[PDB]
């Protein structure tokens, strides 16, 4: 008794993953602030004096 | 003929303020597969003599 072998198959044990995603937001804000300027200017020059 | 030199200095203070409010929703859909065991079968079959 023999035997012999006429074809091979090969399964191959890999996990395949597919993802689908979507996303929306909304945001608000609101702002505030307060600026203080202080200056100072010297000027010296020659018109008629 | 007139000249004229100036010379000014200048400091700002600032201070400011801010709230932000954020909302979102998000919906994922995934799929996945073995490529080594991808379905099973069944075999309806009957007798006979």
């Amino acid at each position: 008794v023999g035997v012999g072998m006429e074809n091979l198959i090969i399964s191959t044990n890999e996990h395949a993953s597919s993802d689908q995603g979507k996303t929306v937001s909304r945001a608000t804000t609101n702002s505030k602030t307060d600026a203080n300027t202080v200056g100072v200017s010297i000027s010296a020059g020659y018109q008629n004096g | 003929f007139t000249g004229n030199i100036t010379t000014s200095y200048s400091h700002t203070t600032d201070n400011s303020t801010a709230v932000q409010d954020s909302n979102g929703e998000s919906w994922n859909t995934g799929l996945s597969i073995n490529k080594g065991e991808s379905a099973y079968i069944n075999a309806n079959v009957r007798y006979y003599n």
